[PDB]
RNA sequence: GUAGGGGAGCGUUCAGUCCGCGGAGAAGCCAUACCGGAAGGAGUGGUGGAGCCGACUGAAGUGCGGAUGCCGGCAUGAGU
RNA sequence: UGUUAUGGCGUGCCUAUUGAAGCAUGAGCCGGCGACUUAGACCUGACGUGCGAGCUUAAGUUGAAAAACGGAGGCGGAGC
RNA sequence: CGAGCUGGAGAUACGCUUUGACUCGGGGAUGUCCGAAUGGGGAAACCCACCUCGUAAGAGGUAUCCGCAAGGAUGGGAACUCAGGGAACUGAAACAUCUCAGUACCUGAAGGAGAAGAAAGAGAAUUCGAUUCCGUUAGUAGCGGCGAGCGAACCCGGAUCAGCCCAAUCAAGCCGAAGUGGCUGGAAAGCUACACCUCAGAAGGUGAGAGUCCUGUAGGCGAACGAGAGGUCGUUGUUCGUGAAACGAUGACUGAAUCCGCGCGGACCACCGCGCAAGGCUAAAUACUCCCAGUGACCGAUAGCGCAUAGUACCGUGAGGG
């Protein structure tokens, strides 16, 4: 038992020791020791020179609900607001938007927050009313 | 498939884990539970600021024969030690379906074996520890083999003490090390169990 | 020290150039940095009995206007 | 560095440097023809490496 | 250096028990106690008889020889016995005195 | 075959577990012509006078010829 | 096995170097001490394991010869 | 508590002890001299006074800063807390900002904790609702010779959760189950054959290894009685470096209102929304550790504190080192 309980065969590997080898002598030849401060990146080495800026907002970001989420398998138990958090689509503090990616007809409703056009005329086209806040 | 001694009898309940029990599974189990026992002590001045000594010497050139500042460095006898003990951890949190994995596999190694229950003990009547080592000898337990008895009932335990015999465990704090530590297993109460 | 609260005590001073120009120049230099006080004034003023302490201007101005726990 | 975060070399899907070009747009500029309405992408195969690696967690 | 002090600096016997030698040399040998220090765990018993020579320097007429004298044990004994053999006595009552306690073990004869 | 990368192992201390050894005597030291592909391991004897192998597993203050290295002891220069 | 005569052969060690027995560096000898570590739910990759389109908690609470509770949150899931 | 005691002390002599010696707790009484040192002086442990009470001895008082008085304070503390003042190396592979860093040091004040604190707030939900700390948000927003690099807060979870008052069981200690023979041995607690206890199989000692020999542990008992405003100018804080730069704070000049009121909501204005300063105090959750107990994949003396005791010997005029 507690003494035939062996490892895993490939788990944890013997770690790297410097000090004997018969002919080991760590790190470089010369300038490198006691010094851990090269970096890769710094400001003239392929980083900076370059020449842009743009301009940094990031105001709001939507979840995209993967049409055949909702079609395809399931039996519509209502989306909603609450009981849409069990079909794999929790969050929270964002609101919700929804598009097309599966192509099957089904008849479903949809309440999310925001739809692409699209997927409206895509919903109702097979059966079905996406409504959206007021 | 382990029916119960004194009482009911069932045994049938409780899926046993696959395969036929998996001793890397329990490798990775016990190797957490030690290491979260493990305390932090480091008793060690690695720092050689830690150390009582003062910062200057000798003359950098000029004495010969010497090229040293302080006298707290770890090539000094007396001095610091070089990348030495600190007090840490080493407690983290082994995932959770793994621990209830873990003596799940490990009551499954014991089922195919030296397995063993009991609904109520009214043999046992007060301490006297007595009469619970001549209960056993009525239940296969010669005191021969490490066991391990999780019940709850207070008056129960008090009357458990020994060593090689048998072992106390309140309130079902299995434990996939302990069962694996002694050979067989008393799960007595069925409140964990089914 | 004055009279009223702690006074003295005093922050830095800051050097720029290129002041001013065609609405908004290129940038701000600082050059300056270093760091300096501030002292104050003192008068002759008594306080139920013959005191001389000190005075503050602004706590003069202001007790002058009014006795505030004192008189001049 | 914050710097890279407003710096050509987005993560895209496959995790590689998005650049534009640095030939010459604004100061020092009046000669050639579409040399200035250049700017398009940029892709480096040598330098995503050592460059993803002050931005690719914050993606 | 500690010495003793693994008890708690008591003597279970007192300097006019009758004890015998358990363990050690002169086994189930008895005598009267003499000498009972606690602290250093040492009981002067008329039984572990040790030859030694006092060495006397200058102390008017040296005259060295070897005098008779005792050698103290620890609790390499057992105190108090009445069957002929050592015993664990605890057992306390009273006959007459109730501010003093006694001992005994299966017996009462202490 | 140097820098360098990769692989399999030896040895030491602590820890859990198991099998145990010890006054007819442990560890340590000392000798040796035996064993293993290496790190090494074992038998016997001598010394010693209390504790300690082997296996498996976990963790490191883990392996020294060098640094005008640190401490200590003892040499050479000389019976000068 | 030990020791020894004779024959053949034979440019200390390390370091640093295009190049060392070097008349380049270090070092009297032995013993002991003495150098790639630790931390950050950090970043990236290999391997291994538990779950799996989902996968996990942190602070803490209650219990400790044992551990469970705790889903604020983070990573998947759509990009431009 | 129940026989011993007569300090580390190895020795000798004289002695104290059932009228309970020592030892272990807990209150008192004596405490020369110096030291905050405070009668005065003073190169500390010395020198010199006066007054009062008196049988000489002797005792008592005699400093300074607040008060009618009582009383309290100038002192000392390893670390921790707040405050006044405030570096440089180093980094930017140079260096002026910026970092280092409000780090180190200095100083003042106070406690067993402090700080902070009962909204002229955060914030954008017409919301939460003293403060602090932890997790997280997140390394996001943002700052920056826009370089090096620096870096919040709200929401949410959790530790703990109170707002009331002015001006107009742990320390002594006792009790406490259960072994004899034979054998190797210098000596067994080991081997061996039987037996017992077990609300006690923690551990230490005892000629060696130890349930039943000793001290103890589980458990039980346990005292006399001892504790528990705005603005301008110069600048700064917060993520905020003069930038579109608000707001708080402060030195110098000036100087508003109070009910169809005042401040704020990243110049500014309207709308809208939150909130009412210029008065104070206030457990806990938090930090640290001289000291004590317990514990350790902590050392076992070239380790571990510097010290298996010593800040000693030894070095220095000294701070200081050791
Ligand atoms: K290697
Ligand atoms: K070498
Ligand atoms: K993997
Ligand atoms: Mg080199
Ligand atoms: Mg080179
Ligand atoms: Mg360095
Ligand atoms: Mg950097
Ligand atoms: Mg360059
Ligand atoms: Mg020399
Ligand atoms: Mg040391
Ligand atoms: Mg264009
Ligand atoms: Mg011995
Ligand atoms: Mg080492
Ligand atoms: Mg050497
Ligand atoms: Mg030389
Ligand atoms: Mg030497
Ligand atoms: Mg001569
Ligand atoms: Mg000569
Ligand atoms: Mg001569
Ligand atoms: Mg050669
Ligand atoms: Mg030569
Ligand atoms: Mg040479
Ligand atoms: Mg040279
Ligand atoms: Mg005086
Ligand atoms: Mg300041
Ligand atoms: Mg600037
Ligand atoms: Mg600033
Ligand atoms: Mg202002
Ligand atoms: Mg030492
Ligand atoms: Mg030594
Ligand atoms: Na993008
Ligand atoms: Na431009
Ligand atoms: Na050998
Ligand atoms: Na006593
Ligand atoms: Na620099
Ligand atoms: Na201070
Ligand atoms: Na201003
Ligand atoms: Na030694």
């Amino acid at each position: 038992g507690s003494r035939k309980d062996r490892k895993r065969v490939g788990r944890g590997p013997g770690g790297t020791d410097k000090t004997a080898g018969r002919g080991h002598k760590g790190q470089k030849s010369r300038s490198g020791a006691g010094k851990g401060a090269f970096f890769e990146g710094g400001r003239s080495r392929l980083i900076a020179r370059l020449p842009k800026r743009g301009f940094n907002n990031v105001g709001t970001t939507y979840e995209v609900v993967k049409l055949s989420q909702l079609q395809d398998l399931e039996d519509t138990t209502f989306d909603r607001d609450t009981l849409e958090a069990y079909r794999l689509v929790r969050r929270k503090n964002r609101p919700v938007k929804l598009l097309a990616s599966g192509e099957i007809s089904r008849a479903v409703t949809v309440h999310v927050d925001a739809a692409s056009a699209a997927a409206i005329k895509a919903v109702e086209a097979a059966g079905g009313r996406v409504v959206l806040p007021e | 498939a382990q029916i119960n001694v004194i009482g009911q009898n069932g045994g049938r309940t409780i899926e046993l884990p696959l395969p036929e029990v998996n001793s890397g599974v329990l490798h990775e189990v016990v190797t957490w539970q030690l290491a979260s026992r493990r305390r932090g002590t480091a008793s060690t001045r690695t720092r050689a600021q830690v150390s009582k000594t003062g910062r200057k010497m000798y003359g950098q050139k000029g004495t010969g024969n010497a090229r040293h500042g302080d006298r707290s460095v770890p090539t000094f006898v007396g001095g610091g030690v070089a990348f030495g003990p600190k007090p840490r951890s080493y407690d983290y949190t082994l995932p959770r379906q793994v621990r209830q994995l873990g003596l799940a596999m490990a009551i499954a190694s014991r089922q195919e074996g030296g397995k063993l229950v009991a609904v109520d003990g009214f043999d046992i009547a007060d301490a006297k520890t007595k009469n619970f080592i001549s209960w056993a000898k009525q239940n296969g337990l010669d005191g021969t083999e490490k066991v391990l008895l999780v019940t709850d009932d207070e008056n129960t335990r008090r009357a458990a003490r020994n060593v090689s015999w048998v072992s106390v465990l309140p309130v079902a704090g299995v434990n996939v090390y302990d069962i694996l530590r002694h050979d067989r297993l008393v799960i007595d109460a069925a409140a964990l169990e089914i | 020290t004055g009279k009223k609260n702690l006074v003295v005590n005093s922050v830095i001073r800051r050097g720029k150039a290129r002041a001013d120009g065609g609405v908004g120049r290129k940038t701000t230099g600082i050059t300056k940095r270093v760091q300096r006080a501030n002292l104050h004034k003192k008068a002759i003023r008594e306080n139920g009995q013959v005191k001389t302490v000190w005075l503050s201007a602004n706590a003069l101005r202001t007790l002058s206007k009014g006795p505030y726990k004192g008189i001049e | 560095t914050h710097k890279m975060a407003k710096r050509r070399i987005k993560i895209t899907g496959t995790g590689k440097v998005m650049a534009f070009k640095s030939g010459k747009r604004h100061q020092n500029t009046g000669k050639s023809g579409d040399e200035i309405r250049g700017k398009g992408k940029g892709f480096v195969l040598a330098k995503a490496e050592w460059a993803r690696m002050k931005l690719m967690l914050p993606r | 250096p500690s010495a003793g002090s693994h008890h708690n600096d008591k003597l279970h016997f007192k300097k006019g028990d009758t004890v015998i030698v358990l363990s050690g040399k002169h086994k189930g040998q008895t005598g009267k106690v003499l000498l009972a220090l606690p602290r250093d765990q040492k009981v002067v018993v008329e039984g572990v008889n040790v030859i030694t020579k006092n060495v006397k320097p200058s102390m008017t007429n040296p005259q060295g020889g070897q005098e008779q004298r005792e050698l103290a044990l620890h609790a390499s004994k057992v105190a108090l016995v009445d069957p002929e053999t050592g015993k664990a006595t605890r057992v306390r009552k009273q006959i007459v005195d109730g501010k003093k306690v006694r001992v005994a073990v299966a017996s009462g004869k202490t």
